[PDB]
């Protein structure tokens, strides 16, 4: 029925025993560390987004400043 | 139970339609819909499920009839009679399954047409709360109908009495399956 | 030092330190020629403190040597290929007998093979 | 364990197979067995070579039909032997050949 | 102890009374392990061990809702840029409160 | 469109407008206009007056809930056995506390709604969400951990549903008729009515 | 005030508690496994290391 | 068209008159004959008739049936994949259920009436409730999930159809109607949101696939998920374009979130069918978003990528079903050494897994290129978002392949002659579409 | 011998499995491994992430020192002792078009300013 | 043997909790009589109620639903005590 739970000890002398076990607790990253690393790596992934945002803001600000100077020049003149 | 849960309603619907017995209040039909659906979902016994389904549907039909849609309620009461005939006079599982599908409002059978009449009348009066409640309560009642299908074919072996007196039961099941396409003009 | 090394008796603990030190001499060398003088030097390093009887000093030496052997663990251990951690370990492992093979599979109840919907 | 009856139909261990290596002989794989060397391999290789050359002929016809040279080569090219759509060579100075 | 069930000739019969175990499709079934089965049961029914904690709320919000908020903001910015690019008037999007009715560009119009 | 080459749907010109044309020649309405009492209760100008007008609904609901529970207790007590304790001393706290706490929740809701609308100066979804959030916060003062989140959300969601299906829904579909010609499309040749259908009279119950 | 909140089955507490004893997979043994968290240490230039490795003539 | 509809009606009809021992053979012949009738419908469909290739009506608005680009592709796909389902399923009960389901689904695709579409599509509601909740190998929870989700979404769609029939007077697609109402747009949208598994309404699909039979899973993945795009191109975009353009940032939010979280949820799977089922959910989002752009590229790319999915995911589900028959296990951790033990099964499994990862010689590549091009036409960032997070699919696919590939195993579990006959058509179709015969 | 070498079989599981046991990759041969080496368990060389970060902190200033001088401290006039390659006007005008060209740094040219602004071009497409 | 859900609580304690539902059961006509009478009079009074805003109506319905006690809850917890 079920597979046997008894291990094979034929090759222990050749390749070492299985007594030594892992020290891992099999638990994940802490919530606080995860928040920092998500909110750091995900922006790095979305590097085009920030480039587009920067250039669009630059374009709009230059356009608005041109408009303001145009208003100043067209008011007096 | 079958004859006195369907036949009396027709006279009351006719009296309401002809003698202008309508109220502006929608609380009672809304309460009927929600209470019927929730109590049907929470009821263990099969008779209570079928009894609460009628409360919910008659509340919705009352909301439709107050607004003057007499034709649709007069069709609904007949389609409901035919749909309830098979589940109440339970002799065969398959007939009861089609009847329960028809009561749910399920598309291949005539019960879909009858529920569709009432729902179509609802969107005309344009009361949003009623429509939202109708959708959610219909889902809740559908869970109970699914309980009824589960009990017959998916829980345990089922053995019933061989009461071979299906006078109009076979005709009613035939009418539920067949009648959808001739009556499609109504909706 | 790992837990298994700590649980060991004193005699075996010093033996482990000598064995690990020799293996790490092998790993950090560039050839067999480097090994012999360094092996003799490790020999003398252990022989110098063997006659101490003060337990506290001996504990100090063992702990310091264990820290030194922990720091100088090689990134690349020199392991024979056929053993665990070796390149040829598991390349084509010898396949065992008593394998469950089903002969003429498609001709066992050929017409009626498929999934059925059973109902109550 | 007494070998099953179908073992007679199965083939032996090849010369290239290491004597220690054991594999299940019943498993079928399109690329071949664990060490192959079938009987009649020479004829199969000859047939494969014939198919390769026939397909090469068909591909050669297709490519020659679809090989378009729109710029003249600087010098004589081997394609002139087999394809007639090669433009006449012109050298670096510009003289036609 | 075993016998060949399948017959290519078509003369196949299932020997339910045979002393020898047939080599049917169940011959190759994986033996299975008790603890692996309980691990499978635990992993599927992980909703039993769900607990509402401030850490759980923090994780759910910061990752799921955070990603939704970031995606919505990025999509809104892209829509604004495209409206500036195309020359369209600012479009009346659902949650944007705009005093313009421009929704679908007229194909016939030149923008 | 039903093709893979050009976009589906269509577009309407913003410059071109179509003159409104009446759905029928003579309009007879069976829908009554809002009463003066409804406009009085809906008035949120004075937050105290708005609160005091709309609380009787909440007090009524609390009284029915308390009466239900108190009758469930009364039904159980045995008439045949004489009871040392006084039943009304047992039952009155039930009804009184249910009614009081219901009235308090409704008062917070109405007061916060009116105060936010006055301060904002605009009728918006946000007033209902904030009043509901405050009411749900009062509901979950000392309650365990999921409930500080869930009740503000549910109580805020309720006015959103009320606004969406009680005000926005009717106003969005006023024009649609169902008889004669479609509201957008009058150019199409459909039977045009002299009078609108009256399916029922104005109600009076 | 008796309310639905009192009788709703809120997920405050785990219905199922995992078993305490857990399987740790077998791993090849590293005798000395203490972590080096200091790039600059006295251990690199320790007198023993100098005598064992750097000093002997090759 | 008429021949196709007649054959679709003939298949359930034949079961009533067959001997109950000839049922499998008659069903297979009927399925192949329906496939041939679909080929005839393609032959009689002239591309000169640009709007609709064919329209037939049988006396009422409900009986109006027609084929367009999307409808024709989806109908040919279902008629192609049905015979494989027929051979995989044994028993008169199962044959009856699957034939009725296929008849209803195939009638839904060609329907041009929203109410008739609703009536035919939801007729297969109990049939899946019974199918997924079958006695020994079914789960009642999954059947409840799928049935309730479908009922609520379809009822919302039905309410929107009633409002359209009241206002316009018609609900047929061939009559041009436009609406700007958001309530009706959401009523039509919710069905698409649920049927095409889109977070957070995707929970029904996994439980259904795992606890459905292999033929049932093949149909579900192959064509029932595609019914969403027939509804979108036929019954939502023509009338509800203003609302999709109004809500486009929200639509992108939901679609890209579905893609990302479905990809991450796939990583936590130990069951092979669940892995394939979650891959399907991540794949649906690109289709939904590409169509929602309402551009020539988007519609074509979505229908193409639907065809690619309906050729790749049925193959993976079929291979997993074959492996489960051979091994009685679906846990990846139990299955090891499959490369050595099943070289022929492993080759096809790797081929189809490469197809699911959208490698160039597969139809998924061409389809993805077109869809990404449409997204790039809308905005660059839209395409960039989808392209990057495609790497998550590679991680879980590679982990599954690595776990299955090697190890120690004492069982020869390789496919028989029947199994190879079952997937040969899918492999041939995948190759033919991959070289560009989309 | 490449083929037929002895191997050790990993022991069967005999204790309740952790929830995140999917982090362990075991094919049945004894030395099972984490899904990504270094995620947990023994560290190669017994070196933690802190050690590697400190080593990188030591390296980066020395590695970056050659690059920072030319890119930042130096200027086009003083970077090199010569001007960029001189071309005929027809060739130079075409070559100056390339944003990634090498004639954009010709400070002798009277179009130096425009060429430099061309070199520092747009981050993203405007349309 | 198969993996099974862990059942919180002890068997006898859970059975004792369940046994607190086995109490003298009143007949439902007593509740129904009062509900019918007060409901008839209530429907008569409702036609005279002032028109309320939809928002207030929904909040009142929510409060009533939250405040409603299921008849089984009183059944289990009823004590004939001060
Ligand atoms: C002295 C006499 C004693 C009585 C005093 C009063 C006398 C009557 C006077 C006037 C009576 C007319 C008006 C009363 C209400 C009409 C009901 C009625 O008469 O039916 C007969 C009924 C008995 O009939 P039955 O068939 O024997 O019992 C069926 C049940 O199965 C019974 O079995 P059960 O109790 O074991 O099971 C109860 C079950 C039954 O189900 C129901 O109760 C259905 C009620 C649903 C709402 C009803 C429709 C609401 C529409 C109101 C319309 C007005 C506003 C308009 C706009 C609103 C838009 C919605 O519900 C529950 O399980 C408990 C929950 C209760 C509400 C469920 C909804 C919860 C939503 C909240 C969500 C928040 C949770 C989030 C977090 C969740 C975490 C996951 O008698 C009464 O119950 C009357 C008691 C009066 C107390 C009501 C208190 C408030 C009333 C107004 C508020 C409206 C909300 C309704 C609350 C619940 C009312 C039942
Ligand atoms: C446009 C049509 C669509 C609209 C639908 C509504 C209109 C209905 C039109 C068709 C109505 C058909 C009704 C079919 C009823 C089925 C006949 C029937 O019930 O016969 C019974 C009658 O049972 C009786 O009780 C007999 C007593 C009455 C006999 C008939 C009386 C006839 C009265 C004259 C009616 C003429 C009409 C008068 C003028 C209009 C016999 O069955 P059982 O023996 O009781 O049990 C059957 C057992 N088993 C099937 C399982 C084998
Ligand atoms: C168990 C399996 C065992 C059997 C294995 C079978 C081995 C298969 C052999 C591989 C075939 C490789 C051929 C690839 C070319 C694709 C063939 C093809 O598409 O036919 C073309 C004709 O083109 C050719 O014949 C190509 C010539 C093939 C030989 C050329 C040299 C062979 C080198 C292979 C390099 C091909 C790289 C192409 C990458 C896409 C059809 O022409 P049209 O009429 O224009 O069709 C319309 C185009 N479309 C298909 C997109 C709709
Ligand atoms: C900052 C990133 C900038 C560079 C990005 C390129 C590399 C990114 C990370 C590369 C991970 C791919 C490596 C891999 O496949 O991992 C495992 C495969 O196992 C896994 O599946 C682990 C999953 C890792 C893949 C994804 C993790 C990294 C994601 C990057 C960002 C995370 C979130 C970002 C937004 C989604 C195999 O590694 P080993 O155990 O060392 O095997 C090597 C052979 N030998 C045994 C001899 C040592
Ligand atoms: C309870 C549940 C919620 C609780 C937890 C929520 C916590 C999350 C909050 C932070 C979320 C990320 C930041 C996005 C929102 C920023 C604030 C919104 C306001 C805003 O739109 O500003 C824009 C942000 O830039 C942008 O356009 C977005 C930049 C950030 C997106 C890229 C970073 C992650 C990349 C990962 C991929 C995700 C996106 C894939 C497409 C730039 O202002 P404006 O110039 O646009 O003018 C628009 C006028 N306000
Ligand atoms: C069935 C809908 C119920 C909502 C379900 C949401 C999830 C429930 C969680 C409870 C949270 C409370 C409910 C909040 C939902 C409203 C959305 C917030 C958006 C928002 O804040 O903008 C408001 C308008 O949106 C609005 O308030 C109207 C938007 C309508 C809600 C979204 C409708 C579609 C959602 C359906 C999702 C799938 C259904 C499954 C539940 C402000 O507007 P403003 O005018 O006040 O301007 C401000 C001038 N002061
Ligand atoms: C004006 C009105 C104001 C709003 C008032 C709202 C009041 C509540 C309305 C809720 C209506 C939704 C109805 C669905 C209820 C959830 C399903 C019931 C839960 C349940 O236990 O069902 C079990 C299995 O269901 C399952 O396994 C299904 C899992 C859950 C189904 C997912 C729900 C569908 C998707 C939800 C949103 C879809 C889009 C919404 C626009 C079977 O129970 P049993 O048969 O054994 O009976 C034994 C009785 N305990
Ligand atoms: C919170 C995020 C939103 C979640 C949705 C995500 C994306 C879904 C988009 C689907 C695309 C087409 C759907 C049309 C609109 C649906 C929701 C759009 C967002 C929304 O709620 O906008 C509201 C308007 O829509 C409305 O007033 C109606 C909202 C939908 C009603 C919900 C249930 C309806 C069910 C009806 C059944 C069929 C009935 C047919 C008669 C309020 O926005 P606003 O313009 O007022 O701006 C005020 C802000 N300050
Ligand atoms: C030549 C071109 C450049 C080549 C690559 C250069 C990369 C330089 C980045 C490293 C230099 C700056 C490091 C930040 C200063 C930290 C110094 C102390 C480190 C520390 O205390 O915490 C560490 C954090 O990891 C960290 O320090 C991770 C920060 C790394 C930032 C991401 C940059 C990519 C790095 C990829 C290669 C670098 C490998 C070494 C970092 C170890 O953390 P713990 O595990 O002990 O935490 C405990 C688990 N609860």
């Amino acid at each position: 029925n079920y597979a046997s739970l008894k291990a094979d000890t034929s090759m222990d002398h050749v390749f070492g025993d299985s007594t030594n076990k892992l020290n891992y607790d099999f638990q994940l990253m802490s919530s606080k560390e995860a928040f920092f690393w998500n909110y750091t790596l995900y922006p790095i992934v979305g590097f085009p987004i920030f480039l587009y945002l920067y250039q669009f803001n630059k374009l709009e600000n230059f356009e608005a400043e041109i408009a303001a100077a145009k208003a100043a020049k067209a008011a007096s003149e | 139970a079958f004859v006195f849960s369907t036949l009396p309603k027709l006279s009351v619907l006719y009296l309401i339609s002809n003698s202008n017995i309508g109220s502006e209040c929608v609380w009672w039909g809304l309460i009927s819909l929600w209470l019927g659906s929730i109590s049907q979902y929470q009821s263990v016994f099969v008779r209570s499920i079928l009894l609460y389904s009628s409360v919910a549907e008659i509340g919705l039909v009352l909301l439709v009839l107050q607004e003057g849609f007499s034709w649709e309620a007069f069709s609904w009461v007949s389609i409901y009679f035919l749909s309830l005939s098979g589940v109440w006079h339970a002799n065969s599982k398959f007939v009861s399954a089609i009847s329960v599908a028809s009561i749910a409002g399920l598309p291949p059978f005539l019960g879909f047409i009858g529920k569709a009449q009432i729902l179509k009348s609802l969107v005309s009066i344009n009361l949003g709360i009623l429509i939202f409640s109708s959708i959610l309560a219909a889902t809740i009642s559908f869970i109970g109908y699914l309980r009824l299908i589960r009990l017959m074919y998916l829980v345990s072996p089922v053995k019933w009495k061989n009461n071979k007196d299906s006078s109009f039961i076979n005709w009613s099941t035939w009418m539920l399956t067949v009648g959808t396409l001739p009556m499609v003009y109504s909706v | 030092a790992s837990e298994a090394v700590l649980r060991l008796p004193h005699k075996l603990r010093v033996m482990r330190m000598y064995r690990t030190g020799l293996k790490e001499i092998v790993n950090w060398s560039y050839g067999r020629h480097e090994f012999y003088p360094r092996a003799n030097a490790l020999r003398m390093e252990f022989e110098a403190n063997k006659e101490l009887s003060d337990r506290e000093q001996i504990r100090k030496l063992v702990l310091h040597g264990e820290d030194l052997l922990a720091r100088f663990r090689h990134w690349e251990p020199t392991i024979r290929s056929e053993f665990v951690g070796g390149t040829v370990y598991g390349v084509w492992p010898q396949h065992c007998k008593d394998v469950k093979f089903v002969p003429n599979p498609a001709y066992i109840d050929e017409f009626k093979q498929g999934d059925t919907v059973l109902l109550y | 364990v007494p070998e099953p009856p179908y073992a007679k139909y199965l083939a032996n261990k090849s010369h290239y197979c290491p004597p220690d290596f054991h594999y299940s002989r019943e498993i079928y794989a399109p690329y071949g067995g664990y060490f192959n060397d079938p009987k009649g391999w020479r004829t199969n290789t000859a047939i494969a070579t014939l198919v390769m050359l026939a397909g090469a002929y068909a591909v050669f016809c297709f490519g020659n039909a679809r090989e378009e040279r729109l710029r003249a080569p600087k010098g004589w090219i081997p394609s002139q032997l087999w394809n007639d759509n090669v433009p006449t060579p012109v050298d670096y100075r510009g003289k036609v050949l | 102890s075993s016998r060949i069930a399948g017959d290519t000739t078509g003369k196949y019969t299932p020997n339910i009374f045979s002393p020898e175990t047939p080599m049917d499709r169940s011959f190759s079934h994986v033996p299975k392990n008790p603890f692996w089965e309980a691990w499978v049961f635990r992993r599927d029914n992980i909703q039993r061990e769900f607990v509402w904690t401030w850490q759980t709320i923090f994780d759910l919000a910061t990752f799921v809702g955070g990603l939704y908020v970031a995606m919505y903001a990025t999509a809104s910015f892209c829509s604004r840029q495209n409206d500036k690019r195309n020359g369209y008037p600012e479009r009346n999007y659902y949650f944007s409160d705009s005093k313009s009715n421009f929704v679908i560009p007229d194909e016939r119009e030149f923008y | 469109t039903f093709n893979y080459v050009i976009p589906y749907g269509g577009s309407s010109s913003y410059t071109i407008n179509n003159e409104p044309v009446k759905a029928e020649e003579v309009t007879v309405d069976f829908s009554k206009e809002p009463s003066a009492s409804s406009l009085k209760l809906a008035d949120k100008s004075d937050w105290i007056a708005y609160t005091f007008n709309n609380v009787p609904l909440m007090a009524t609901v609390g009284l029915l809930a308390g009466a239900h529970e108190a009758f469930l207790h009364y039904e159980r007590t045995p008439i045949y056995g004489k009871r040392t304790y006084n039943i009304i001393k047992k039952l009155a706290p039930i009804v009184i506390n249910k009614t009081a706490y219901a009235t308090l929740l409704g008062a917070i809701f109405c007061a916060t709604d009116a105060l936010y609308e006055n301060y904002s100066g605009k009728k918006s979804y946000t007033s209902g969400m904030v009043a509901g959030a405050a009411t749900g916060a009062v509901f979950a003062i000392g309650r365990p951990l999921p409930q500080p989140l869930v009740w503000p959300l549910v109580f805020a969601a309720a006015p959103v549903i009320a606004d969406l299906f009680g005000e926005v829904y009717p106003e969005s579909m006023k024009s649609a008729r169902g008889y004669g010609t479609p509201y957008g499309f009058e150019n199409l040749d459909d039977a045009v009515p002299t009078r609108n259908p009256i399916r029922r009279n104005p109600h009076h119950y | 005030v008796k309310t639905l909140a009192d009788y709703i089955h809120w997920r405050n507490k785990p219905s199922s508690i995992p078993p305490v004893d857990e399987y740790r997979p077998p791993v090849p043994l590293v005798n000395y496994d203490k972590l080096s968290t200091q790039f600059f240490s006295k251990l690199d230039n320790d007198p023993v290391i100098n005598r064992v490795l750097r000093a002997p003539k090759v | 068209m008429s021949l196709y509809l007649f054959m679709l009606f003939l298949q359930p009809l034949s079961l009533s008159f067959v001997s109950r021992s000839f049922s499998k053979i008659s069903s297979l012949m009927m399925s192949f004959a329906t496939l041939w009738s679909a080929v005839y419908m393609w032959f009689t469909s002239n591309g000169a008739n640009q709007t609709f290739y064919q329209v037939v009506s049988w006396g009422s608005d409900w009986s109006t049936f027609g084929v367009c680009y999307t409808s024709l592709y989806i109908s040919l796909l279902c008629a192609f994949i049905f015979p494989i389902c027929v051979i995989l399923v044994q028993g008169y009960r199962a044959l009856s259920i699957l034939i009725c389901i296929q008849t209803a689904v195939s009638l839904s695709i060609v329907s041009l009436h929203m109410l008739a579409f609703y009536a035919l599509f939801e007729s297969s509601l109990l049939l899946f409730f019974i199918l997924i909740g079958r006695r020994k190998y079914g789960s009642l929870s999954a059947a409840y999930n799928i049935s309730i989700y479908t009922f609520i979404s379809a009822l919302g769609f039905l309410i929107s159809a009633f409002w359209l029939n009241w206002s316009f007077g018609s609900v047929c697609a061939l009559l041009p109607n436009e609406e700007a109402n958001s309530f009706v747009a959401f009523g039509i949208f919710i069905l698409l949101w649920v049927k095409a598994p889109l977070v957070p309404f995707h929970l029904w699909l996994p439980e259904a696939h795992v606890y459905a039979p292999t033929a049932g899973s093949v149909l579900l993945a192959g064509v029932l998920l595609k019914i969403s795009i027939v509804g979108l191109h036929v019954f939502f975009l023509p009338i509800c374009a203003s609302s999709i353009v109004k809500a486009f940032p929200l639509i992108l939010s939901i679609c890209l979130g579905s893609f990302i979280f479905s990809s991450f949820s796939t990583l936590k799977q130990i069951d092979l069918k669940k892995i394939v089922a979650y891959s399907s959910i991540s794949h649906m989002a690109i289709v939904f978003l590409s169509s929602a752009t309402n551009s020539g590229l988007g519609i074509q790319g979505a229908v193409l990528y639907c065809i690619a999915h309906g050729l790749i995911s049925p193959g993976l589900f079929l291979l997993v079903g074959i492996l489960y028959k051979n091994t009685n296990t679906k846990l990846v951790f139990y299955l090891r050494g499959l490369s050595q033990q099943a070289p022929v099964w492993w080759s096809v499994w790797v081929f189809f897994m490469l197809g699911n990862l959208a490698f160039p010689l597969f139809p998924n590549f061409i389809a993805e290129v077109v869809c990404l091009s449409a997204l790039f036409k809308n905005h660059e960032l839209y395409a960039y978002a989808f392209i990057f997070f495609s790497f998550v699919g590679t991680v879980y696919s590679s982990t599954v392949l690595g776990r299955l590939k090697g190890g120690v195993s004492s069982q020869c579990v390789d496919a028989s002659r029947l199994d190879v006959i079952s997937w040969n058509p899918l492999v041939l179709a995948t190759v033919v579409t991959g070289i560009g015969y989309m | 011998a490449g083929a037929g070498g002895p191997v050790k079989l990993s022991p069967p599981v005999d204790k309740p499995l952790p929830y995140n046991y999917d982090f362990w990759m075991d094919n049945g041969i004894y030395p099972g491994q984490p899904i990504y080496d270094g995620m947990f368990g023994s560290m190669v060389g017994n070196m933690s992430l802190e050690y590697m970060a400190k080593g990188w902190l030591v390296l980066l200033p020395i590695l970056s020192a050659p690059f920072v001088y030319e890119h930042c401290i130096a200027d086009d006039v003083t970077r090199n002792p010569f001007v960029p390659r001189q071309y005929p006007s027809e060739v130079r005008e075409f070559l100056a078009l390339f944003k990634n060209g090498f004639v954009l740094n010709d400070y002798s040219q009277p179009d130096y300013e425009e060429m430099k602004r061309r070199q520092s071009g747009l981050l993203t497409p405007i349309y | 043997d198969e993996p099974k859900h862990q059942i919180p609580g002890n068997a006898l304690d859970n059975w004792a909790f369940l046994r607190t539902y086995a109490k003298p059961l009143p007949d439902m006509i007593h509740y129904y009589y009062y509900v019918y009478l007060f409901g008839f009079f209530f429907v008569y009074k409702v036609a005279d109620f002032p028109e309320y805003s939809p928002r207030v109506l929904v909040m009142a319905a929510l409060i009533g639903s939250l405040f409603y006690v299921r008849r089984d809850w009183v059944h289990r917890e009823f004590k004939d005590s001060p």
